[PDB]
């Protein structure tokens, strides 16, 4: 390698000035040898200026970039641009002043080579901000400004801004070197040392704007956003009566507010993001703020969603902080767009997403928005063919209303402090119940169901909305589906039963009695199905209900002293009796047949130990059959333990023969 | 008093038909009426309010002369009335007036301006979606009007693009010579340079506006859904019109003219893409007739892809979705000759910024499905082009990991096709297989170096879950692809070889490639160490544990061994003599 390195002029003959095939092979061999020497000697190439000049000549040449972009898949030389870029990068690492050769390395990113160029990107994004000094970063910027090369198009300058200038300046601002890097805060734009002044005057020159490629404009707007956010003082001093630089920067942004129909959306909304940052930093007139806000509200297109969301996140807090009637303007424009538009779904969902994201800002104007919010929530949640994202958005709006009431409770612990109108709480609770019971899948929406259940549990508290209305009649239809064995959403049934048990803990006893009367048919229907999950859910529901209202003792003729419980408790008793009698009768059956019967009986005896005195003989014979099946063959153990726990205290009721069999036999 | 307020609005509505009332007074009254529809709909009097206002609104709209100037107060009043009718809630109270409103709107579609026609079309869509009225003659007259527009489209194209007309200066042109809403300025007195200045905006005729043509196909699809059994034979007439529409291209000379309008061309391309979406909806129903005309369809949609503007990313997205739907049908066979162009990324994705960032996954997924279905018919050159494109996709870190996995799977599937076509051609199939193997090895290196280092850095001692699952899927696909490519290499006749032999000792460069494969893949297979706990923690499992509990790791490691066990013994010996010290070090670090 030392012998090869002693004569760099040998390589210059091999770098290119059926014979052409040989010359390209020799060039590839030369570049590979140089790459090996560079790898083994990091400092060698930094001095070989003529060799690096010819390597640059090869790298920027049209034929080289064409041939490697337009390769045949079987081309042997596919490694060549990686090695040539590696050599040029090695040269640039030690020679910082060669900014021109550093910029030519970005031709690797304009194409799509079949070699991983990640090392160039890594160097440019990480090492340049870390290693280069403030003076060298200024040299980078001033070389980008005056780069008048015909073969260096707008896309290459976009690559420069994306990979070199923006990361370096972001790192410098994060470290705090902004004052030194920008230089003097020249209010008058003439001083050639002021980075912001030369940027706004030369780079943003309106005469250049015409042929501006969208990528270059986008990254110029990102650089201007960095300048505004990190260094507002350099852009505009609020003490100055007038500043031209702010006006010219807004003028560069302003074409995005034009209502043209063929503009790449990323460029337009990047300009809106720059205007949003300017508005946040500087006391801009009301009309500009409102125009930007209205144009971002109308930005429901999917293509530029992220940039619009960023711009709105910047601007929405700024509006109340900017003008004395910011809340009123927020209310006015949000209401106007929600009403006069929203016949198209995407616009409405865009505005509702914005409301959800910035609910804290909208809080002092909650009372106006809440009606439209709940109406749109119901519409989106119940219109045919709801997409899961749309249903999630509706649940998000419900959560927003609940969080607003949490904030009201926190504040209270006067039109801004007054509570929400009760009817909105009622419709939010009912929508939450309905969506929670519906959204479960028949075979994911389960997560949204669980979220809705938790949200309902928070909505119904001793402080949040106690004694809300409820619309439970629809449960009758839902639970009756259990009767139909063709297709039934068992998850919906389980969620509904859980919600019902929660309502039993929430509601007052007279309200429980009044509300549960229609449910009786649905609950009774559940106790019959063979699904264990539904059996357990209905067991918990009946346990809570019968704990609130115990079954009648003494084998009284009425199934309950409450008419609203009479039919349900009659069905409970009938199903227990029929299950025990069937298991007694069965010529051959698994104990699993008892499972639902046993759970229902356990629920019926939870707050009434005497209840089994009705069934003592048939239950004891069923227990004998269970023990016999268990001793002479997994749920059987559970059923035997449950049965033993039921009769453990009813010895005085059993006959002498039954008592003797139970103690000395079972 | 809400009753007095409703009576006041009723008086305003009655004053709308009055001739004496000033136009600005009517505009203010109707602006006030529009804002207060929230209050009116609450009261039960809203039904009587509708019964009073809707006939009056329809009467006023019917009586008025069709305006075409946007700044005219009469035009603004007509637009506000139409928007008020549109804003009216679609509950059961609207049902009695629905027939009359639909008839009135269908009559305006034939004669009114773009703004009004677009609003009327929106009203028609909403009413037909909500209420679904039975079929009437107005529906057939609408379908005939749409067919007439489709037939008139070449004349519109010629008039605006091919032979543009210079609007006389300081004059107000008739609406039939403007293609879109155009603003003009007029000085009252042309005798002097200084005179009173007035500005006007001209709205094109709804029968010539291309925005209406863009909005039409969704209405045809909706009415086909509602009236499938009745208008089935009528929709069959649209198919040749659809093919002719998508076949139309603006000449290169017209685009270079001094009077060329870019926004009008964007609207025209939007109309063509909407027509292609209509075709993609009806492609499965009328497949025989569509098949008869498919030869022009291939050209038309290839030209739509070439000509879609870079700035209009939404149009490109809709075009790609429509193409994806169409290619699912048998018609994809017609694209076999032309796929050499369809691999051009400029054709498929274009040069737009938003298109390049967002839509590349959709474009490559559509093209991958096409290639996968067609692959047995593609020649060697087309297979090589597809390999080159999806190989370039493998390395590309801008694409999501799902697309990279899809491209790896595509190359895997292509391998046997490449073998068969190279055996028929006696071509260079083994060379492209070697290039694919090299791309896979470089992918293992990239995952080992960049991605796995980041995953481990993000771990802590006991979307990151997504990154781990996609890394696992990508590594599994890479192993399977390497095994398939190895099977292909050992089953191909070499370029210029005399005859195939059932196994052959690989050349030293191939052996070096497989050695690098061992080195890199043994690092890449460390992804299976990273567990995903239910708490959200991603942790590296204990290093000294050879008892793998996952079947996926066992299967992928057995397949990784399957790569080398099919090789000639001397090649296996050469590779593993070198690699075994490293393999033992990797086993020490990862006992799996």
């Amino acid at each position: 390698r030392d012998v090869l390195a002693a004569n760099p002029n040998r390589f210059i003959t091999l770098l290119l000035p059926s014979t052409s095939t040989m010359r390209l092979d020799l060039q590839f061999q030369a570049i590979k040898i140089i790459s090996i020497i560079v790898k083994n000697d990091d400092s060698w190439l930094a001095s070989q200026h003529s060799l690096v000049s010819q390597l640059r000549r090869v790298w920027v040449s049209e034929n080289f970039q064409e041939r490697h972009r337009k390769e045949n898949m079987a081309a042997t030389n596919w490694k060549e641009p990686k090695l040539l870029a590696y050599c040029l990068l090695n040269y640039c690492k030690r020679n910082y002043g060669d900014i021109e050769l550093l910029f030519q390395l970005l031709r690797a990113f304009t194409g799509r080579f079949l070699c991983n160029m990640t090392f160039l990107k890594e160097y440019m994004e990480e090492e340049i901000p870390k290693n280069y000094s403030i003076a060298q970063k200024r040299a980078l910027f001033f070389r980008f400004v005056d780069f008048n090369d015909p073969n260096f198009g707008d896309e290459l300058k976009a690559k420069v801004l994306q990979h070199i200038l923006n990361p370096a300046f972001l790192y410098s601002f994060e470290k705090g070197e902004g004052e030194q890097l920008l230089g003097p805060p020249n209010p008058e734009g003439d001083n050639p040392e002021s980075i912001t002044s030369v940027f706004i005057t030369k780079v943003l020159d309106p005469e250049k704007q015409a042929d501006m490629l969208d990528s270059l404009r986008i990254y110029l707007l990102q650089y201007a956003t960095l300048l505004v956010e990190h260094a507002p003082h350099h852009i505009h001093d609020n003490n100055k009566n007038r500043n031209s630089k702010l006006r010219r920067l807004m003028t560069f942004a302003w074409p995005c507010l034009l209502s043209k129909a063929c503009v790449d959306p990323a460029c337009k909304y990047s300009g809106h993001l720059l205007l949003a940052h300017i508005i946040a930093k500087f006391a801009i007139h009301k009309k500009i703020v409102l125009q930007v806000f209205h144009s971002l509200l109308k930005a429901h297109a999917m293509e530029a969603r992220a940039i619009v969301r960023q711009a709105m996140a910047i601007l929405t807090p700024a509006v109340p902080a900017r003008m004395e009637d910011g809340h009123q303007m927020l209310t006015h424009w949000t209401r106007k767009i929600i009403v006069e538009e929203g016949h198209t779904v995407p616009q409405l969902v865009h505005i509702l997403h914005l409301i959800v994201q910035h609910f804290k800002v909208y809080y002092p104007v909650r009372h106006h928005l809440v009606q439209h919010m709940v109406s749109a929530m119901q519409r989106l949640g119940f219109t045919p063919s709801v997409t899961i994202e749309q249903r999630r958005l509706a649940v998000d709006l419900s959560e927003v209303v609940i969080k607003w009431e949490l904030q009201r409770i926190k504040d209270q612990q006067s039109l801004l402090a007054k509570p929400i109108d009760k009817q909105h709480t009622d419709t939010v609770v009912n929508f939450l119940i309905r969506v929670a019971c519906q959204v479960n899948d028949n075979t994911p929406g389960e997560v949204l169901s669980r979220r809705c259940v938790n949200l309902l549990k928070t909505a119904l508290r001793p402080d949040m909305w106690p004694k809300s209305e409820l619309k439970l009649q629809w449960f009758d239809k839902l639970l009756m589906t259990v009767e139909q064995p063709n297709q039934v959403n068992y998850g919906n049934i389980c969620t509904g039963l859980e919600v019902l048990s929660f309502l039993l803990t929430v509601l007052q006893s007279p309200a429980i009695l009044s509300s549960f009367k229609p449910l009786q048919r649905g609950i009774a229907a559940c106790m019959t199905c063979g699904n264990t999950k539904v059996l357990r859910a209905v067991h918990s529901l009946l346990s809570r209900l019968m704990s609130i209202f115990p079954t009648e003792p003494s084998t009284s003729s009425v199934a309950s002293k409450y008419e609203e419980l009479e039919c349900l408790y009659a069905a409970v008793g009938k199903v227990i009796y029929e299950g025990l009698t069937n298991y007694e009768k069965a010529t051959n059956a698994n104990p699993s047949q008892l499972f639902g019967t046993l759970m229902i009986l356990k629920s019926a005896c939870s707050n009434n130990p005497s209840y089994i005195d009705r069934l003592i003989s048939v239950f004891m014979r069923s227990l004998q059959k269970m023990v016999r099946e268990h001793l002479n063959p997994s749920g059987t153990s559970e059923l035997v333990m449950l049965s033993l726990e039921l009769v453990k205290t009813r010895l005085a009721v059993m006959s002498m023969e039954m008592r003797k069999n139970f103690i000395q036999a079972i | 008093d809400q009753t007095t307020l409703m009576k006041k609005y009723l008086q305003f509505v009655a004053a709308l038909t009055d001739v004496n009332t000033p136009d600005e007074t009517k505009l203010k009254m109707m602006q006030e009426v529009s804002e207060n529809f929230e209050n009116v709909t609450s009261s039960p009097q809203y039904s009587t309010f509708l019964e009073h206002i809707i006939p009056r609104f329809l009467t006023f709209l019917q009586d008025g002369e069709v305006q075409f100037l946007q700044e005219k107060p009469a035009q603004q009043l007509r637009k506000l009335v139409l928007e008020i009718i549109h804003r009216i809630p679609t509950n059961e109270h609207l049902r009695p007036h629905t027939k009359n409103v639909l008839s009135v709107m269908f009559r305006f579609l034939e004669t009114e301006n773009e703004e009004n026609v677009l609003i009327c079309l929106r009203i028609i869509i909403e009413l037909h979606k909500q209420f679904r009225p039975p079929i009437t003659q107005e529906i057939h007259h609408f379908l005939d009007f749409v067919k007439q527009i489709y037939k008139e489209l070449p004349k519109v194209v010629n008039r605006y693009f091919e032979n543009p007309q210079v609007i006389p200066e300081n004059t107000v042109p008739p609406p039939e010579m403007v293609g879109m809403i155009t603003t003009i300025a007029v000085k009252v007195n042309p005798e002097r340079e200084d005179s009173e200045t007035r500005t006007h905006s001209i709205i094109p005729r709804g029968s010539l506006s291309l925005k209406v043509l863009a909005e039409l196909p969704i209405i045809v699809v909706l009415m086909y859904q509602l009236y499938k059994l009745n208008i089935h034979n009528v929709v069959a007439e649209f198919v040749p019109l659809i093919m002719n529409t998508i076949a139309i291209q603006v000449s290169a000379q017209a685009r270079q003219h001094k009077l060329y309008n870019k926004e009008l061309y964007a609207d025209f391309i939007a109309a063509q893409i909407k027509t292609l979406s209509f075709l993609a909806y009806i492609i499965r129903i009328y497949q025989e007739l569509v098949t008869k005309y498919s030869q022009q369809m291939v050209k038309g949609m290839l030209q739509l892809l070439s000509n879609c503007p870079a700035e209009t990313a939404h149009l490109r997205k809709e075009l790609l979705i429509a193409a994806k739907h169409i290619l699912t049908t048998e018609l994809r066979n017609q694209f076999i000759p032309c796929m050499d162009k369809l691999f051009d990324e400029s054709i498929l994705i274009g040069s737009g910024y938003t298109a390049r960032e967002t839509l590349r996954p959709l474009a490559y997924s559509t093209l991958a499905d096409l290639v996968h279905h067609v692959r047995q018919h593609l020649p060697l050159s087309d297979l090589s082009l597809a390999v080159q494109l999806f190989a370039k996709n493998i390395d590309d870190e801008s694409l999501p990991s799902s697309i990279q996995t899809m491209s790896c799977k595509l190359l895997l599937n292509l391998v046997d096709c490449i073998r068969s076509k190279s055996e028929q051609e006696s071509g260079n199939g083994r060379d492209v297989l070697m290039r694919m193997l090299e791309v896979f090895v470089l992918k293992f290196h990239t995952i080992a170096r960049y991605q796995l280092s980041a995953i481990f850095k993000k771990c802590k001692p006991q979307k990151q879950t997504f990154q781990v699952t996609d890394c696992r899927s990508l590594v599994k696909t890479l192993v399977c692809g390497v095994k398939t490519i190895t099977w292909g290499i050992t089953s191909c006749k070499a370029p210029g070889e005399a005859q195939f032999i059932p196994n052959k000792q690989l050349q030293p460069k191939e052996t070096q490639i497989y050695i690098k494969l061992v080195k890199y893949a043994m690092q890449a297979l460390d992804i299976y160490q990273v567990q995903i706990a239910g708490n959200g923690q991603t942790y590296i499992r204990v290093a000294n544990c050879q008892t793998v509990r996952m079947k996926e790791e066992k299967e992928v490691l057995e397949h990784f061994a399957g790569v080398f066990t099919m090789m000639n013994p001397l090649t296996f010996k050469e590779i593993f003599q070198t690699t075994v010290p490293y393999m033992v070090e990797r086993i020490s670090k990862n006992y799996a």
